[PDB]
């Protein structure tokens, strides 16, 4: 637990998580890229929304 | 049938409607952009087709 080392008044905004990825992972590989994942079918070209 | 309908019933007496017996393809309703909100909880939007 880290409750009194990293838990800030408001919040750490410096924590991410991806959420959201084109294709499952593979063991020890690491994804740093920040595209716009195209959840539609529709292509956005980078433009979120 | 259903949802083109001019209708809607009120919320405290709201309309249920049951669907079994046929085919749903949720992939064509998400794709098309004609509706300002959507959530889902417990399944994601994209594997339900």
């Amino acid at each position: 637990n880290s409750n009194n080392l990293d838990s800030k008044v408001g919040g750490n905004y410096n924590y991410l998580y991806r959420l959201f990825r084109k294709s499952n992972l593979k063991p020890f590989e690491r994804d740093i890229s920040t595209e716009i994942y195209q959840a539609g079918s529709t292509p956005c070209n980078g433009v979120e929304g | 049938e259903v949802f083109n309908a001019t209708r809607f019933a009120s919320v405290y007496a709201w309309n249920r409607k049951r669907i079994s017996n046929c085919v749903a393809d949720y992939s064509v309703l998400y794709n098309s952009a004609s509706f300002s909100t959507f959530k889902c909880y417990g399944v994601s939007p994209t594997k339900l087709n």
